[PDB]
């Protein structure tokens, strides 16, 4: 019934060549959780614990949460963490997809572990996107920071076109939250 | 970056 039933940890470390054994596919700037791309028996240095299907989804690693983050985070974070990779996965089918928008619209009990995993992963995509709203800039906000500031036009032309992830409305205003840009501006 | 209070209530 829950969304987190079919959660698993894996642990596995890397292939001489330091790879994982399967791709890394999906991410935010793609609208979806990370996945994993086909898991060819054989390929894949397992530890100790559960193994992996084709296209799990990629939920914590070593710890650190990882969906709602871009691709390019995604293995930053493997970058920087030591083997053995612990992965919280779980599979794919029924209620579990790698939709972002179709995840984040999913109403759970507020509490529940569902609900706690969904606002981890909200907090992990409002890491590098700017919400954008059909309110107007008032003092103190920077556009392209604090917000996008576009028309109700502009931002009904994003919802349907899938642009937005989330959406919604307060005091006469539209608000939400586009998928963030596959790759960053170099910071150095 | 951080979501406003009106922004989390907008998405609540």
């Amino acid at each position: 019934s829950h969304w987190t039933s079919k959660v698993h940890e894996s642990v596995i470390g890397r292939n001489p060549e330091g790879q994982l054994g399967f791709e890394l596919k999906g991410g935010a700037e793609n609208g979806q959780f990370p996945y994993l791309g086909e898991v060819k028996p054989g390929k894949v240095a397992y530890e100790s614990g559960s193994k992996l299907v084709s296209e799990e989804l990629l939920l914590e690693v070593n710890e650190t949460p990882v969906a709602g983050l871009t691709i390019r985070d995604v293995l930053a974070v493997i970058k920087h963490c030591k083997d053995p990779l612990r992965l919280k996965c779980v599979k794919q089918g029924g209620i579990v997809d790698k939709d972002l928008r179709h995840y984040l619209n999913l109403r759970f009990q507020k509490g529940s572990v569902d609900h706690e995993l969904q606002q981890i992963i909200r907090d992990n995509l409002y890491l590098r996107t700017v919400p954008c709203t059909t309110r107007p800039h008032k003092e103190g906000e920077v556009p392209g920071v604090d917000y996008i500031f576009i028309t109700v036009e502009e931002f009904m032309e994003l919802e349907k076109s899938g642009a937005l992830l989330e959406s919604g409305t307060y005091e006469d205003n539209y608000y939400g939250t586009p998928k963030p840009p596959a790759e960053p501006a170099p910071l150095l | 970056g951080l979501r406003s209070t009106s922004y989390r209530r907008a998405v609540v």
